[PDB]
RNA sequence: CCGAAGGUGGGACAGAUGAUUGGGGUGAAGUCGUAACAAGGUAGCCGUAUCGGAAGGUGCGGCUGG
RNA sequence: GGUACCUAACCAGAAAGCCACGGCUAACUACGUGCCAGCAGCCGCGGUAAUACGUAGGUGGCAAGCGUUGUCCGGAAUUAUUGGGCGUAAAGGGCUCGCAGGCGGUUUCUUAAGUCUGAUGUGAAAGCCCCCGGCUCAACCGGGGAGGGUCAUUGGAAACUGGG
RNA sequence: CGCAUUAGCUAGUUGGUGAGGUAACGGCUCACCAAGGCGACGAUGCGUAGCCGACCUGAGAGGGUGAUCGGCCACACUGGGA
């Protein structure tokens, strides 16, 4: 079942910033390694680190909670659902509020964030809003 | 729902009807059926002119004339302003308006029209009731 | 037309000046002298609009369509419509000191005629391009209201340079909007005509 | 000078009943006005085979042509995948 | 058969025309395979825009104009192109 | 935190309910009134207050409203981002406009909002039209919105890797 | 030979209209009861059968929305 | 068609009306009427002190236009892809097994149907939009460009969707 | 583009061979065979409608319209023919 695991991983993250959880185990695909290491290199996370195992692998996740408690990420959201997938022209890329968040984009040439895909002009599977 | 219940249901847009039927038909006299015109005017002859009450808490007795049409249907119209011109058998051109106080009855006698004299008195709202600039 | 009664209506000196509002700064008429009530949002919108559309003397559908071209602008929306108003050549000529009133500088256009880069414009809604050097024609060259007018001393804004015998309106850059009009609130007008 | 070119499909054969002739699934699928989604549509042509060189359940090329009859107006370019 | 011709633009008493390869069959304003310029009469001076070269391309595929934009070519300087050409 | 209450507040009103509570005799009747109060450098709030009379409750209701003030971030005499408030079955979208539109905005939306010194807001209601839940909604999408310097902050990170 | 119209026939569909008829709605402080709302004076409702001027009653089973 | 156009002579002289004014909705008093006449889009007024009726004054809106009607669209997120819901308000099939259909855990190779990108043709002219020009300005015209295709042909990518 | 309270519709219809016809391939026309063809991705039937560039509205997605101008179509008192 489970219909898609990317929405369920980002809803894991959400949860765990409600709960103000500090850690997560999330099992690791290569797309969900990639989307982590962008939420690493934009801040979002302190650290992410794999667990390569035998049953499909564990990804860990550190929450960053910068100052007294303050949930750096608010919100996320899925927007190609698998049943209504969604895809953007480099002339469309969504910029989200307008500078203060993200959108995760995977086209052609890698796993590529909003100023990345605009930068290299192109466009694919819009698959998450970062706030 | 969900989208491929979107897909094969579909949004099913909800019922439009109009407020004032009798003006949304017509008739051709010849091929004998009754077509869609959807227009603001009709002239039709007076069938019986009375007056009459309307239901309930305002309580003042209204005006009532009753029009059948040029596509046939005899429908209970409003004559609003004080004083008409108007008898039995007499050619009346109707606009839509709704009277919500007497019921069964939702149009206007267009007055200022063929038959229909202007009103009697009035200074004050020339155009409805017709009336021509009097004198200064 | 009083056009003082339009003043002391909008409680607005619409040449800008002690008269008019004086000896009597309620609206009008017979629910005037008492305390009138204040306007809501709806009132505040039309207070500014009218303002605006009562200094220049204009339609609402020559007035929205100026707001319009100054949607086709860049920029800030409501600095350019005011910037249209003050392109307008009956205002051109008031700010030249050429009129006592915008209806005296209507009237120029009207019939005692003026003139722009040659033949003649009887119309006071042309738009004014920069560089344009307005003047009369030898007719009309000094009869007694442009004297009347040269008599008395208005300033001279910083969009215009202004002679006195040659009498050429000449430009500059762009009207910014600190000279324009102190009272007359932009960006409720705006919301006027958002809906 | 070289002509130009003819439009061309890849497909799948249903029928071989007819004579001399099949019909051809193409399966290209393509999304709403509305709702965005990409739905999935089979078309079946009347081709051509002058051979007779098909099966049923044989993923083939058709080119289009001149009207061979009513409803044909296919026929075969390379007969890739076989049934078995 | 092939044309070029004037064709009608603009307002009521301000004409104007396109100077426009049609067909005799076609109507004024109507159908058309290519254009070249355009063509003001109402202006007080000049003012005739030709393309020069796909005009000149239409006219030996064959096209005849009429009198109006021949002379025009000829003011212009095109038929004397095409003179050349039929010199050639 | 805390707003000190100590600034320049001009305390215009959104409404006046008339609202009544039975008893033995009969009606008994008292005014509610919430009153929205803020200088327009920032800083806004509103209050709630009931009397027999209709002034002493706009006392209590501004008093209340001095009480709570809220902050609202002003980037570039606008709003940072687009934001949904959504207190109870009222949900208000706000949007950041150019430079010259006006708030656009209904009642006690706009009341908020002129209140607040943000002066170009493109904004709408998608819920309910009680005055008190819609501006229960707009502060609540004010209270989540987010300057682009303490989020660069937050990020790690610099405002010119996040606003470019 | 094909062939429009016409002719004959039995149907199919669609609109008017029809003695008479059945329920529905809306309407005056009409008549008969008071079924429901409180333990509404027999807790109510749901399904079903039956009976009864009528709301309804009663049986069986279910529900608490006692 | 002695038509646009230009110039001179004469007199403020020839030239302003329509709708509304409780709230929504900017704009109010008086007299008459007295659940009558009537108003009304809605809440609903009016039964002898009517800012809701009729008249007069006033005010407000626009303005050679104004108002009503009829139909579209908006408001209406009240068909919701953007943008709604289903314990008790409308709304979970009495419940199952399953055909078609929809959706598919992980790693890897390849393909290129989907996706994105380049080039070419093309989506006529006029129209909406941008930039300039001419009609007394403007509408309109004119010029130049942009725009609008899941469009056709052609070439790359392989992350994702599908195929193997 | 609306209806499933329209679920089955076809028999020159669906293919073949041969002939004829047409500017032309072709059930376009005829002979002879085969039992086929379209179909829940909505056939058929009924109802409505000239289609479009465009026009009105809308923040937009949309919804409505198909006057003028322009492209294509169809018709010419009704049906058939050359």
């Amino acid at each position: 079942v489970m219909t898609d695991p990317i929405a369920d991983m980002l809803t894991r993250i959400r949860n765990a910033n409600m709960v103000r959880h500090e850690k997560l185990e999330i099992p690791a695909s290569k797309l969900k390694r990639e989307i982590a290491e962008i939420l690493k290199r934009e801040g979002f996370i302190r650290d992410v680190e794999f667990v390569e195992d035998s049953k499909q692998g564990i990804i860990r996740v550190f929450l960053k909670y910068g100052q007294n408690n303050e949930r750096v990420i608010t919100g996320l959201k899925r927007i190609s659902k698998p049943g209504l997938r969604v895809y953007a022209k480099s002339n469309e890329v969504p910029r989200v509020l307008n500078g203060l968040g993200i959108a995760i984009i995977s086209t052609s040439q890698g796993v590529l964030t909003d100023k990345e895909a605009r930068a290299k002009q192109a466009g694919g599977e819009v698959l998450a809003y970062v706030w | 729902p969900t989208i491929n219940q979107l897909i094969r249901k579909g949004r099913v847009s909800k019922v439009e009807n109009s407020k004032s039927p009798a003006l949304n038909k017509g008739y051709n006299s010849f091929k004998k059926e009754h077509t869609n015109v959807s227009s603001p005017q009709k002239r039709g002859v007076c069938t019986r002119v009375g007056t009459m009450t309307p239901k309930k808490p305002n309580s003042a007795l209204r005006k009532y004339a009753r029009v059948r049409l040029t596509n046939g249907i005899e429908v209970t119209a409003y004559i609003p302003g004080i004083g008409h011109n108007l008898q039995e058998h007499s050619v009346v051109l109707i606009r839509g308006g709704r009277v919500k106080d007497l019921p069964g009855v939702r149009y206007h006698i267009v007055r200022g029209a063929l038959d229909t004299a202007g009103v009697e008195n009035r200074a004050q709202g020339r155009s409805k009731y017709g009336t021509k600039k009097p004198k200064a | 037309g009083p056009s003082w009664k339009l003043s002391r209506r909008l409680g607005i000196s619409l040449s800008g000046t002690g008269k008019e509002l004086e000896k009597r700064p309620y609206a009008p008429g017979p629910h005037g002298p008492g305390q009138r009530k204040k306007l809501s949002e709806y009132g505040l919108q039309l207070q500014e609009k009218q303002k605006l559309r009562h200094m220049y003397g204009v339609n609402e559908r020559q007035f929205r369509t100026l707001f319009d071209k100054a949607g086709k602008l860049a920029g800030k929306h409501g600095e350019n419509f005011m910037i249209l108003l003050d392109s307008r050549l009956d205002n051109v000529v008031y700010k030249l000191g050429l009129a006592r009133t915008r209806r005296q500088a209507r009237q120029l256009v009207n019939h005692g005629h003026i003139l722009v880069d040659g033949s003649r414009v009887d119309i006071p809604s042309y738009l004014v391009k920069p560089g344009q050097t307005i003047g009369v024609r030898e007719k009309s060259r000094n009869l007694s209201i442009i004297k009347e007018s040269v008599e008395v001393n208005n300033f001279v804004p910083e969009y215009l340079t202004f002679d006195a015998e040659k009498l050429e309106g000449t430009f500059t850059r762009l009207p910014e909007r600190s000279e324009l009009a102190p009272e007359i609130n932009e960006a409720l007008i705006v919301e006027f005509y958002s809906r | 000078s070289e002509r130009n070119q003819r439009k061309v499909y890849q497909g799948r054969v249903v029928s071989d009943k007819m004579d001399k002739t099949i019909t051809v699934v193409v399966e290209t699928y393509k999304k709403h006005t509305l709702y965005g989604k990409r739905v999935k549509y089979s078309k079946k042509f009347k081709a051509h085979d002058e051979n007779n060189q098909a099966k049923i359940g044989d993923i083939v090329k058709i080119m289009e042509t001149r009207p061979l009859s009513a409803t044909k107006r296919f026929r075969l370019v390379e007969v890739v995948e076989e049934a078995v | 058969a092939v044309k070029i011709r004037l064709k009608r633009m603009g307002a009521k008493k301000s004409p104007f025309y396109r100077i426009v390869v049609a067909d005799s069959r076609s109507p004024r304003d109507g159908r058309f395979i290519e254009t070249v310029g355009t063509y003001n009469p109402v202006a007080k001076p000049a003012e005739v825009k030709i393309d020069e070269e796909l005009a000149l391309k239409w006219l030996q595929t064959g096209a005849k104009p009429s009198d109006t934009v021949r002379n025009l070519f000829s003011s212009q300087g095109i038929m004397e192109k095409f003179h050349n050409a039929k010199q050639g | 935190r805390i707003d000190p209450s100590k600034l320049e507040l001009e305390e215009r009103l959104v409404t006046v309910n008339r609202v009544a509570k039975v008893v033995k005799g009969g009606r008994r009747f008292r005014f509610a009134a919430l009153v929205v109060v803020g200088d327009k450098n920032g800083h806004v709030g509103f209050g709630t207050g009931k009397a027999q009379e209709v002034p002493e409750a706009i006392r209590k209701a501004v008093e209340d409203a001095k009480k709570n003030l809220i902050e609202v971030p002003m980037v570039g005499t606008t709003i940072p981002h687009e934001i949904i408030g959504r207190f109870g079955a009222g949900n208000i979208l706000l949007k950041p406009a150019s430079e010259g539109t006006g708030v656009i905005a209904g009642g006690p939306v706009r009341a908020v909002l002129e209140l607040a010194g943000v002066a170009d807001i493109l904004s709408k209601s998608l819920g309910s039209n009680t005055p008190i839940n819609m501006i229960r909604a707009t502060l609540q999408g004010l209270s989540e919105l987010k300057r682009a310097e303490d989020v660069a902050k937050l990020r790690g990170k610099s405002v010119e890797e996040l606003l470019g």
